[PDB]
DNA sequence: TCATATAAAAGGCAAACGGAAGCATTCTCAGAATATTCTTTGTGATGATGGAGTTTCACTCACAGAGCTGAACATGCCTTTTGATGGAGCAGTTTCCAAATACACTTTTGGT
DNA sequence: ACCAAAAGTGTATTTGGAAACTGCTCCATCAAAAGGCATGTTCAGCTCTGTGAGTGAAACTCCATCATCACAAAGAATATTCTGAGAATGCTTCCGTTTGCCTTTTATATGA
C-alpha cells in the first residue's frame, strides 16, 4: 500500500538519529499513524493557503507557512 | 542536512493524501515545497522520538514502547 | 476601544430572541466578541499576508472564516 | 442583508486588533471585508445568545446571568 | 452481552446481504465509542442539571444537550 | 427485543460522574444509543459499498466526525 | 479556592519585584493579586497532574523530584 | 526566609487537587524552585508590560496580557 | 509644573486556625533472582524499488500601466447616554410531601 | 453445564416541584445633550489584468542499491515474584502566622 512507503528500516534509521536503542515491533505502526496526522494536518493547511493564492501548485511559501500556523 | 526517508515514496504519500483527503483536483507539487515538507516531518518525528526516549529512560526500560509515544504526544500538547 | 455600548448588545439579544438581559452579562459579551475578532483578524491577516499583499480583501476573511470553523 | 452594530466603532476596533497583533504598518481594510466581518461577528453573537436564552428556559429563570452564557460557550466548545 | 446480533438486525435491513464478518477488534472500538459517547453525553448533561439546580437527570435535560451541540 | 438493560446504563452514568438518575430516561438513552448505532452502521456501509473491497472494515469512519 | 495563604503570596512578590531593582515599583491590587495566584495556582496544578500521569506510567504511586523535573523540560 | 512562606501541606492540598495520592518529601523544594521560575517569568513580563506604559502602578489587564 | 484630594494603599491588633514536631504505623518502592520473550545481529537473494538523465508544455512570475479605491478630513444630526423615580416583574430563600430513586433479597436466565 | 448477573418486589429514604414571601435590580420613559456616526470630497498607491519570458513538474526509461524475508541464534531486557526498610502517612498538641477590621498615608488624575 501506499502508506507503507515509510518502510520499517527508515523508522529504525530515523530512531538512531533520535537516540534511542531498542525499538519495539509495535512502534512501526504507530510512527506510521503519528507521521499520517501530522501530514493530513499540514497538507490541509497548505492546501488551503494554496486555494487562497488561486493557484494549482503548492509552493515552499505556502507549507512554511502553514507550519508556522501550525501549533 | 541530508534526509532519511526516501524522497519518492514521501513523494507518492503526500501527493495521494493532497489529491484524496482534501478534496483537491490533481493540485502539483514543487519540488522545493515537497522538500521541504520532507525535512519537517523528519525534524517532527525525530523530535518526537528524543521526547519519547527521555520518557522511556526514565521507566527504566532501556527500549522504546509506543505508549512512551502515546503519552509523550499527550504531554506536548 | 470597545465602544459596543448597552444598547447595542440589548438590540442585538432582542433579535436573539432575549426578553430579560441581565446587566453583567455586557461585559462577557464583550469579552467574547473580543476574542473571537482577535481570532479572525489573526487567521485573515496571516491569510493575506501569505497572499503578500497589504490591504485585505473579504476572500482573506471568509477563509479566515472558513478555516476557523 | 441587514446589521444592527454600528459600522465606525466595529470598524475602529477591527483595525486596532489588526495593528495590536500584527506589529506592521496599517493594513488597509476594503470596504466590503467589514461589511462581511461584521456579518460573521453578528451571527455568531446571535447564536451564542440563543443558545443561552434556551439554557435559562430550562432552568426557569429567564434574565441572562453570564454564568449561562459561559456554560453556552462551554458546551459549544 | 452478544447484543452485537440485535445492532446488526437494523444493518442487514439496509444491506438486503448476508451479514459480513467484524473483528473483535472492530467490535471492541464499536464498543468503546459507544462508551465515550455516553459517557460524554452524559457528563454534559449533568453539567446544565446542576447548573438549572437539580441534582438528578431528566429526558428534557439529556436532549436539550444533545440539541444544543452539532447534530 | 432490547438489549439495553439499566445496569449497564447505570454503571457508565456513574463513570460520567453523575449522582442520580432518572428511571424516566432510558427511553431517550436508548434513543440516542439508537441514533448513533445507525450513524456508525450508515458510515460503516458508506465506507464499504463505496471501497471496493466488501467483508473488510475500513477505518477511516474515525475521520467522519 | 485558594489553596495557599495570601500574605506570603503578596510578600514574595513585593520581593521578586525588589529584586527588580528599579527602586519603589510596588503597586499591589486585590484583583491582581488573586488574579496571579490563580493562575499560579492553575499552572501548579496542571504541572502536578502531567507529573503524576507520567510517573504512573513509570510504574510507581508515588512521585519523586525527576518526575516534574522532566515534566516541564518536555513541556517547553 | 523568603520562600518559607511556601508552606509544606500547601503542596501536599495542591497535589491531592492534582490527583496526586502520594508525595515525596524532596519534592517540596523543587515545587518552591518552579514556583519562584513561573513567578519570575510572569512578573517579569507583567512589570516590563506595565513599563510600556508611563505609570509604574500595574493593573490585572497587564498581567493577563503577561499570560499570553 | 503647582495645588490637591482622594481613593487606593501601607500599617497595627486580636483571634483561630492552619502549620510544625514528634512519635507510632504501614506499605511502596528499591533490590535480587529468574523464566520468558522478543528484539537484535548477521547474511544470502533478490527483485523491488528508489535514484539519475531527457522532454515538453502548462504554468508561475516579473513587470507595466490603468483605474479605483481606501485613507484622511469637514459637517450635520441622530441614535447613544446619564440620571431618575418608579415599579414591578423576577430571582433568591424557606417548607413540605410524595413520587421516585437508592438499596437489599431473591430468582431466572443467559453468557461463557 | 453452570455460575455471574439482571429482573422483580418490596422498602426506607430523599430531593424536587410547587407555594409563599422578600428584596432587588432591570425595563421603560422622559429630558437633554452631546458625542459619535453617516455623508460628502480629494488624493495616491495599490490591485488587477494582461503579456510575455523562463522554467520546472509530470511522464518516461534504466540501473544499482537498499529493503525484506527468512533463517537461526542469542542474550538483553522485560515481566514476574519475594523481601525489607526508609519514608510517607495519621494523629495529637502547641504555637506562630493570617485575616478581618480599623487607622493612617501618600501617588497620581484633574484643573490651571
Amino acid at each position: 500500500d501506499n502508506i507503507q512507503g515509510i518502510t520499517k528500516p527508515a523508522i529504525r534509521r530515523l530512531a538512531r538519529r533520535g537516540g534511542v536503542k531498542r525499538i519495539s515491533g509495535l512502534i512501526y505502526e504507530e510512527t506510521r499513524g503519528v507521521l499520517k496526522v501530522f501530514l493530513e494536518n499540514v497538507i490541509r493547511d497548505a492546501v488551503t493557503y494554496t486555494e487562497h493564492a488561486k493557484r494549482k501548485t503548492v509552493t515552499a511559501m505556502d507549507v512554511v507557512y502553514a507550519l508556522k500556523r501550525q501549533g | 542536512t541530508h534526509l532519511l526517508i526516501r524522497k519518492l515514496p514521501f513523494s507518492r504519500l503526500a501527493r495521494e493524501i493532497c489529491v484524496k483527503f482534501t478534496r483537491g483536483v490533481d493540485f502539483n507539487w514543487q519540488a522545493q515545497a515537497l522538500l521541504a515538507l520532507q525535512e519537517a516531518a523528519e525534524a517532527f518525528l525525530v523530535h518526537l522520538f528524543e521526547d519519547a526516549y527521555l520518557l522511556t529512560l526514565h521507566a527504566g526500560r532501556v527500549t522504546l514502547f509506543p505508549k512512551d509515544v502515546q503519552l509523550a504526544r499527550r504531554i506536548r500538547g
